[PDB]
């Protein structure tokens, strides 16, 4: 992911017979990670209708 | 320095998938083989399995 990072200048006065000069602007960039995890477990059954619930 | 494209950072693009088709074109047909009998019928359609009749 971008980003356009915030500006800092100061001032100048203007005047008469002066002048005023431009100023730029820089980026940067970020990144991410994406996981998976997951797991799984049975049962058994001859149990489950002799104990009585599931 | 400049606005300057050096900086500002570049995305990049995709677009959705397109089948490919692999070309040899395969017909060799019509010929024989062609014409299918009632016979190999007697032989396609179950019972009296093979193997072949004669």
């Amino acid at each position: 992911m971008p980003y356009w990072n915030d500006l800092d200048g100061d001032s100048q006065v203007l005047n008469d017979t002066d002048d005023l000069v431009p100023q730029k602007i820089n980026a940067g960039q970020d990144k991410a990670v994406l996981i998976l995890r997951g797991n799984a477990w049975s049962s058994h059954d001859l149990a489950a209708t002799l104990s009585g619930s599931d | 320095a400049y606005t300057k494209i050096s900086d500002v950072i570049v995305p990049e693009l995709f677009n959705p998938y397109v089948i490919n088709t692999t070309t040899q074109l395969s017909a060799f047909f019509q010929s024989g083989i062609a014409a299918t009998d009632d016979e190999l019928n007697a032989l396609a359609k179950k019972a009296g399995g093979g193997s072949t009749l004669n």
